[PDB]
C-alpha cells in the first residue's frame, strides 16, 4: 500500500503546482491583453 | 493478482506522465509577459515627447504663414 | 478491494481524460454573435455544467471567451502563446518606437529651418 500512497501524493502535489501554474499563465495572457491594447 | 499488478504499473505509469506534464509547465514560466507592460508605458511616453515636439512645431508654423504673409 | 479502487481514483486523477481531472481542471480567459454561437453547445469535453460557471466567472466576457485548458501541457502551450505574444509585442512596440523617433528627428529638422 506504499507505492499506491505516493500516487496519491504526488498526484495532489503536482496537481496543486500545475493549478498555480495555469494561473500564472493566465496572468500572463492578462497583462498580454493588457499591454496590447496600449500598443493599439 | 497479475492482472491488478500490472494495473497499477500502468496507473501510475499514466499518472506519472501527466506530472511530466505538469512538470513542462513548471518550466514554461513566462516574464517577457512582464516586460510588455514595461514596453507600453514606455512606447506611450515617448510618442507623448514626440507630440510635444510637434506641437511646439505648430506654433512655430502659424508665426511662419502670418510673418510671411 | 477499496485499494484498486482508490488506485483508479489515482489513475483517471493524472490523465488526458478529464475522469475527474487531477484537480488539475482549470480555465483560461482566450481572448474572443457567433460568440454565442462558441461559447453555448459546450467545448471538447468540458462538462457543461463548470463550463457555464466559468463564462459566470469568466472576466472580461467581450475581450475574452471561456477556453479549456486541459491539465498542465495546457499551461505548456499557453506559455508558448504567451512568449509568441511577447515577441510580436515588443516588436510593435518597436515599430511605435521608431515612428516616435523619426517624428522627433523630423521635427527638429523642421524647427530649424524655422529659425532660417
Amino acid at each position: 500500500e506504499n507505492l499506491i500512497n505516493k500516487w496519491s501524493l504526488e498526484l495532489e502535489d503536482q496537481e496543486k503546482h500545475f493549478l498555480q501554474q495555469a494561473t500564472q499563465v493566465n496572468a500572463w495572457d492578462r497583462t498580454l491583453m493588457q499591454n496590447g491594447e496600449r500598443i493599439t | 493478482p497479475q492482472l491488478l499488478c500490472q494495473d497499477v504499473e500502468n496507473f501510475q505509469k499514466f499518472v506519472k506522465e501527466q506530472k511530466q506534464v505538469q512538470e513542462e509547465i513548471s518550466r514554461m514560466s513566462s516574464k517577457a509577459m512582464l516586460k510588455v507592460q514595461e514596453d507600453i508605458k514606455a512606447l506611450k511616453q515617448l510618442l507623448s515627447v514626440a507630440s510635444s515636439g510637434l506641437q511646439r512645431n505648430a506654433l512655430a508654423i502659424d508665426k511662419l504663414k502670418i510673418e510671411t504673409a | 478491494t477499496l485499494l484498486g479502487d482508490e488506485r483508479d481514483a489515482i489513475l483517471a486523477k493524472w490523465n488526458q481524460l478529464q475522469a475527474f481531472w487531477g484537480t488539475g481542471k482549470g480555465f483560461f480567459m482566450n481572448n474572443t454573435v457567433q460568440i454565442k454561437q462558441l461559447i453555448q453547445n459546450p467545448l471538447s469535453g468540458v462538462d457543461p455544467i463548470i463550463w457555464e460557471q466559468a463564462k459566470v466567472d469568466n472576466p472580461d466576457p467581450e475581450r475574452l471567451i471561456p477556453v479549456p485548458m486541459i491539465g498542465f501541457k495546457e499551461l505548456l502551450r499557453r506559455l508558448e502563446v504567451q512568449d509568441q505574444m511577447t515577441k510580436q509585442h515588443q516588436s510593435r512596440l518597436d515599430i511605435i518606437s521608431e515612428d516616435i523617433g523619426e517624428l522627433q528627428k523630423n521635427q527638429t529638422t523642421t524647427m530649424a529651418k524655422i529659425g532660417q
